[PDB]
């Protein structure tokens, strides 16, 4: 995450890491909606353009971590994936519409001070918090900046980052790019084009875009770090999967275990 | 709150999601909450 | 140019063998 900062321990117990088994590789971010289910970006699982087609065995998830690398034993819990459920009408060819997927952990994960699930929004919460101006939060171990001072590939944080970003009006989101965005994605970043800066970059995918309801004091995941052009590019906003819209799908899958 | 999923298809958690052990449960706000809560002008 | 499809975010692990210049800049 660009322009973000070090996340206090246990700030986001739901934050998850999508780890590739062999070779070991930190692919994307993910969330914990339950002790049996992990939610993440679909393109993190399937992206032909990059010969990217993982399966239950190719990878696993690490939960309750803080460090982007060391193995924080007695804190983080690893879990093997049982079944991956990537949305059917996911569109990896054109605009990356419906970027979403569900992860069924082989064995339920034990909760703790550093691992606790996040809440899926409801028609009521969405309508009141997901509006232009209202700020949300994102977290991940992604790149600290779009670019590489190349002789140095060290732009990857040492610890989970966190940035607070505001949501941008739909029209602007539409204008911002030539790509065709849909009602299955929303964008956030800054137009102010100075004030504050920040955005999610490569490696934040699957990361959750959360908001804390001032009503019941609980944290909700409004979006999923999907795509964007560049990172922290002025006049350019990020794009996350509209979680509430795919609620239906999520429902379907879980209720029928795929 | 409001249980949406079925405790047996979903898994445990539903009824207490969105409440962090090291903050909410403890009545401790984190470094930047206020920047978010204050942005919720909605009634 | 000949393009524009979105830049997916899971970092460039798929091609962390990328670009810059054949060295020469401040
Ligand atoms: C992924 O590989 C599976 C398993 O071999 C195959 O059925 C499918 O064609 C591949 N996914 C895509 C859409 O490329
Ligand atoms: C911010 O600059 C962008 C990027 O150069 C430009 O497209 C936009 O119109 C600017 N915003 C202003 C000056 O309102």
């Amino acid at each position: 995450i660009v322009e973000g900062w070090d996340a206090e321990k246990g700030i986001a117990p739901w934050q998850v890491m999508l780890f590739r088994k062999s070779p070991q590789e930190l692919l994307c971010g993910a969330s914990l909606i339950s002790d049996r289910w992990v939610l993440t970006a679909a393109h993190c699982i399937l992206y032909p353009p990059w010969d990217k087609n993982f399966t239950e065995n190719d990878l696993l998830v690490r939960i309750g971590k803080h460090s982007r690398t060391r193995y924080e034993r007695n804190v983080e819990k690893i879990s093997m994936l049982e079944k991956i459920y990537v949305h059917p009408r996911y569109n990896w060819r054109e605009n990356l519409d419906r970027d979403i997927a569900l992860l069924k952990l082989k064995k339920p994960v034990p909760f703790s001070d550093y691992i606790h699930p996040v809440c899926l929004p409801d028609k009521q919460t969405v309508t009141s918090l997901l509006r232009a101006g209202y700020k949300g939060r994102v977290t991940g171990w992604g790149n600290l900046r779009e670019t590489w001072t190349t002789n140095i590939n060290e732009i990857q944080p040492s610890v989970l980052q966190v940035v607070n970003l505001p949501i941008v009006e739909r029209p602007v989101c539409k204008a911002s790019t030539r790509i065709r965005i849909t009602d299955n994605m929303f964008c956030a970043g800054f137009k102010v084009n100075d004030t504050k800066r920040g955005d999610a970059c490569e490696g934040d995918a699957g990361g959750p875009f959360v908001m804390k309801s001032p009503f019941n004091n609980r944290w909700y995941q409004m979006g999923i770090v999907s795509w964007g052009e560049g990172c922290d590019r002025k006049g350019k906003y990020g794009f996350y999967t509209h979680v509430f819209r795919l609620k239906r799908w999520i429902q379907k899958v879980i209720d029928q275990f795929g | 709150f409001h249980t949406f999923f079925n405790e047996k298809t979903f898994g445990l958690g539903e009824a207490d999601c969105g409440l962090r052990p090291l903050f909410e449960k403890k009545s401790l706000k984190d470094t930047t909450e206020k920047e978010l809560l204050d942005s919720y002008i909605d009634g | 140019k000949s393009s524009d499809k979105p830049n997916p975010r899971g970092y460039p692990g798929k091609f962390c063998a990328n670009d810059s210049d054949t060295l020469e800049l401040p």
